[PDB]
This record gives structure tokens, C-alpha cells and sequence, in this order.
């Protein structure tokens, strides 16, 4: 069924699942027209699937030729992001594959479903969860491969980077949630706090500072501050 | 015009002949119902007095042979059976009517509810969803149970209505996942009515017996069928003129007949909502459409 706060834990067990966020497949730019209408202008997308275990992000690119003469390109999206998961598991060894897909948004379960009727052992389940993947193109390397792309085109990086040669999967999914979180509330000062300080530098296959223990602990801290914060300055408190 | 006699009326039951119903007292003497329009399928049920639990009855037609109720009472109920002595079957209905123990079949020239209700309905056909090949006549109850309910647990006693499932390999060809799922004129075109039904009139025979069985018997895999029959339809963006014109008639009678009381349970309100205000055919449906919403539009 549904992945709520109650079953948290089952996604650090050995078997295999995956998270797919279908936020940011289809995004547009909305604009006037010289005749003084609304358009819509699509810009490259993403479908943002994860292993929590591994730290794993299969990034597949959704570039805007895909929507060609295209209608309905909401509802298409969701599709075509059901196509592409579907592509992803067939690509790999049996033994590879998931056993369960959590989608984020529950508009997702009908087309994935369908895609993945081939594989009745794969079970698709929402989540209660609010997890903030949509922030994922707040991340500069990410935004930055999607934007540049001029073809369709599948990418990968460790959103972990090498955490987990230091802390479990667990505390990794939690700090990469409240990366996330602080991104999504106030994109501008999360990333002041991250990069305020010249000398913590990103490696090249890594996303994030090279932060020691005790400094991902101070940055940690700045973050829940921050989105205390924000939480009040939105709701005066 | 045909008769069904009955050997004796045992235990105070309420009978029922296609839409018509009447009491009958513990030993009352009650010896069967005559003038049965011929040409016709029907269905004779029971709902004993003592326990409204279990509706049954027997799907039978009057030109596949002589046919009688006699109360079993090691299994308590009234058992459908077929006469082959002719002659013997004569001389006791003639006995029956000429003392007058028999109840009138009750239609009115006006009306042709039965035949809107069974116009497609095949005695043959009922007897292949109905498995039990040595009797003529098949019963139903309010607990059997269907092939795809046993799916999701006695094959021999099911209810064996053909499989639809929205979401299937059946229903959804490999590359056109999106465009089979929203637009199921595949499934209902070149599955189901070439491949599985071979014609629109043996669809619509299955569709009416299943609301049939959920209306008399509560059968509620028979109510997933219909409504799951509706659907397909509904859903198609191409079905042929002449089947959305019988469906429109088809679905009206069957509206106009449910007991009013009984709407709650029997009508889907999803399926309802869908078929006449979002599907493909919402605007197909003008004498369905209207009946509903003059009777039912709590459910709307
Ligand atoms: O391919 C990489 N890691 C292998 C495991 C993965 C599978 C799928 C995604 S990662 C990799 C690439 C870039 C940065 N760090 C690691």
C-alpha cells in the first residue's frame, strides 16, 4: 500500500526499490504574445528516479522535442515518464531490478502500472510522504546538464556522493531530505548556506561540498534554522 | 402460452416470475403459474418468508421442455426439474387449471418491459456462464460467485461471465499503453466483440443477464459485470452508431425497472458519473441520461 511515516524504515532494507518524481518532466516558461495572448514556452525536463539505499539517481533528460505537435502534455508527461521507468528496468539484469517503485505524485500509478503490466512481481505504491524531489533541479550540477542538453539522454551521479562510507543510508536519505526541503523554501538563502565559505570545494563527480562530520552537522543545523524560519516569516509566527 | 406447475407449496416463501412477485403461505394451496408468454427467457426465484438471506431461482425457457417446482426438503428449497413423460405432464396441468391452483403470468399489452430487459438474452448462452450441462434450466443465488472473483472458490458452482480487466495484457497492446488506456476501442472492438463475443448482439446478452442477476438475486459479481460492461463502451472513443443507439435502450430499461430503494447499492455512482459526464460517449446516452437524472440525481 501507501509509504507513510509509519513505514519509514523499509526503504534502507536489501530489497531493491526505487523512488520516480515526474515534477519536473514537463516544464514551460509562460509568456505574452506580440498580439497581447499567453503562451507557453516547454524547456528541458527530468525524471528524477532514485535508490534511497545506494544513493543512486538514474536522471533521464526530457528534452522539448518530445512534445512536438504533441497534445495534452500534461497528461502525455506522466506517460512518458511511465515509458522511460519501464525502458530503465528492462535495461537492467533481473537481479537488478526493483521490487517495488514508490512513485510521488498518486497520477502517477495508472500510467506506470499499465507500462509495467510485464512485470506483475514489481509492485507500484504512492507515499503520504511530502518528500521534496522537485527541488532536485536546484541542484546546480543537475540543472546544468539538463539545460544544456540538446538530445534526449540519460545521466548519473551518487546524490549521496561518498556519505555512505561514514553514515547509513538512513541518516543519508535524512540529510539529503532536508537539503532538499531547505532548497524548495527558500532556494536562495539554502544555497548561500552551502556555499558561503570559499575553501569547502565540490568534487567533480560529487554534488555537494566536501563538508567534514563536524561541519555537516553545523551546516545541518543551519538548515532546520532556515526552514523554522521561513515557516514563520510564511505563516507569522 | 406455457405453464410451470408446482408440486406443493411447503413453506411460506415470496416467488417471483421476471418482475412480477407474489406471497405464498406455509401450505397454502398453490399449484404453479400459467400463461407464460412463450418466446421469451424468465426467471423463476424465491426469498423464503423465514430467511430473507439467499435469493435463487432458475433461468429457463418453455419451448426446451416441460418444466416443474417441487420443495426438496432435505435441502430446503424449491428445486426446478424437467418432465419427460408429455402426456403425464398434460393431464396433471390440465387437473392444475381446471381447479384453478394457479397464478396468472400478469402482462399487460401495453408492455414490453421483459422483452426490453431480455431482448438479447439466449437461454444457450446463460447455460455456458451457468455450468451444469444435465439440466436445461440453470439456477443462480445471491452468493455465486464469478470466474474473476474466484481469481481475486468452487469452479463447478461460479458464475463463468467473460474477463474484463481495464488493466491487462489482454486490454493494452506493447506500445500503445497510453493511447489502449484512455481510448479502450481496441479492447471493445477487436478483443472482445471480434475475438471473445463475435457479435454486439451476444455482448449485449451477457451485459443484460448480468444486470438481471444483480437486480433479482443481489449478486454483486454480477453487478461488477455490468457496470464493467457499461465501462468498456463508454470508454471506447469508436463503437459503431447502431450499438450506442440499442446501449442507450438497453440501459434505460434497466433503470426505469430498478427498485427505487434499491439504487444505493446497485448503481455505481464512479461508473454512472463517468459514462454520462466524462467518457468518450457522454453525450451518446440522451434516453439514459435522462432517466437518470430525473430518478437518481442524489447519485449525480
Ligand atoms: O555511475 C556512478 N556510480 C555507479 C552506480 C550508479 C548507478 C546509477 C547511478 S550511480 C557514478 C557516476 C557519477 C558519480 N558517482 C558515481
Amino acid at each position: 500500500g501507501a509509504m507513510n511515516s509509519s513505514n519509514y524504515a523499509e526503504l534502507f532494507n536489501n530489497d531493491i526499490k526505487l523512488f520516480v518524481d515526474d515534477t519536473n518532466v514537463y516544464r514551460v516558461t509562460v509568456h505574452k504574445t506580440f498580439e497581447g495572448n499567453v503562451a507557453t514556452k516547454a524547456i528541458n525536463g527530468c525524471i528524477f528516479t532514485l535508490n534511497p539505499k545506494t544513493g543512486h539517481l538514474f536522471l533521464k533528460i526530457i528534452h522539448t522535442s518530445v512534445w512536438a505537435g504533441q497534445k495534452r502534455l500534461s497528461q502525455l508527461a506522466k506517460w512518458k515518464t511511465a515509458e522511460e521507468v519501464s525502458a530503465l528496468v528492462r535495461s537492467l539484469p533481473k537481479e537488478e531490478q526493483p521490487k517495488q517503485i514508490i512513485v510521488t505524485r498518486k497520477a502517477m500509478l495508472d500510467p506506470l502500472e499499465v507500462h509495467m503490466l510485464d512485470f506483475p512481481n514489481i509492485a507500484i505504491r504512492p507515499t503520504e510522504l511530502r518528500l521534496p524531489f522537485s527541488a532536485a533541479m536546484s541542484i546546480d550540477k543537475l540543472s546544468d546538464v539538463v539545460m544544456k542538453a540538446t538530445e534526449p539522454q540519460m545521466v548519473l551521479f551518487n546524490i549521496y556522493d561518498d556519505w555512505l562510507d561514514r553514515i547509513s543510508s538512513y541518516t543519508a536519505f535524512s540529510r539529503l531530505t532536508l537539503l532538499l526541503r531547505a532548497l524548495k523554501t527558500n532556494e536562495e538563502s539554502a544555497k548561500m548556506i552551502l556555499l558561503s565559505d570559499p575553501t569547502i570545494t565540490i568534487k567533480s563527480y560529487h554534488l555537494w561540498p566536501s563538508f567534514t562530520d563536524e561541519q555537516w552537522i553545523t551546516i545541518e543545523s543551519q538548515m532546520r534554522d532556515l526552514i523554522l524560519t521561513e515557516y514563520g516569516r510564511k505563516y507569522n509566527v | 402460452m406455457n405453464t410451470v406447475p408446482f408440486t406443493s407449496a411447503p413453506i411460506e416463501v415470496t416467488i417471483g416470475i421476471d418482475q412480477y412477485s407474489f406471497n405464498v403461505k406455509e401450505n397454502q394451496p398453490f399449484h404453479g403459474i400459467k400463461d407464460i408468454p412463450i418466446g421469451h427467457v424468465h426467471v423463476i426465484h424465491f426469498q423464503h418468508a423465514d430467511n430473507s438471506s439467499m435469493r435463487y431461482g432458475y433461468w429457463f425457457d418453455c419451448r426446451m421442455g416441460n418444466f416443474y417446482i417441487q420443495y426438496d426438503p432435505k435441502d430446503g428449497l424449491y428445486k426446478m426439474m424437467e418432465e419427460r413423460d408429455g402426456a403425464k405432464f398434460e393431464n396433471i396441468v390440465h387437473n392444475f387449471k381446471e381447479r384453478q391452483m394457479m397464478v396468472s403470468y400478469p402482462k399487460i399489452d401495453e408492455d414490453d418491459t421483459w422483452y426490453n430487459l431480455t431482448e438479447f438474452v439466449q437461454m444457450d448462452k446463460i447455460r455456458k456462464i451457468v455450468r451444469k450441462d444435465e439440466n436445461q434450466f440453470s439456477y443462480v443465488d445471491s452468493s455465486m460467485t464469478t470466474v474473476q472473483e474466484n481469481e481475486l472458490s468452487d469452479p463447478a458452482h461460479s458464475l463463468n461471465y467473460t474477463v474484463i480487466n481495464f488493466k491487462s495484457r489482454e486490454a493494452i497492446r506493447p506500445g500503445h499503453e497510453m493511447e489502449d488506456f484512455l481510448d479502450k476501442s481496441y479492447y471493445l472492438n477487436t478483443v472482445m466483440l471480434q475475438g471473445i463475443f463475435k457479435n454486439s448482439s451476444n455482448y449485449f446478452g451477457e451485459l443484460q443477464f448480468a444486470f438481471l442477476n444483480a437486480m433479482f438475486f443481489g449478486n454483486y459479481g454480477s453487478s461488477l459485470q455490468w457496470h464493467a460492461m457499461i465501462e468498456l463502451i463508454c470508454s471506447s472513443a469508436t463503437v459503431p452508431k447502431h450499438m450506442l443507439d440499442k446501449l442507450d435502450e438497453i440501459l434505460y430499461y434497466q433503470i426505469k425497472t430498478l427498485p427505487e430503494q434499491y439504487s444505493d447499492i446497485l448503481l455505481n455512482e464512479r461508473v454512472w458519473n463517468i459514462c454520462l459526464y466524462s467518457s468518450f460517449q457522454k453525450n451518446s446516452l440522451h434516453n439514459t441520461e435522462k432517466i437518470m437524472e430525473n430518478k437518481y440525481p442524489e447519485l449525480l
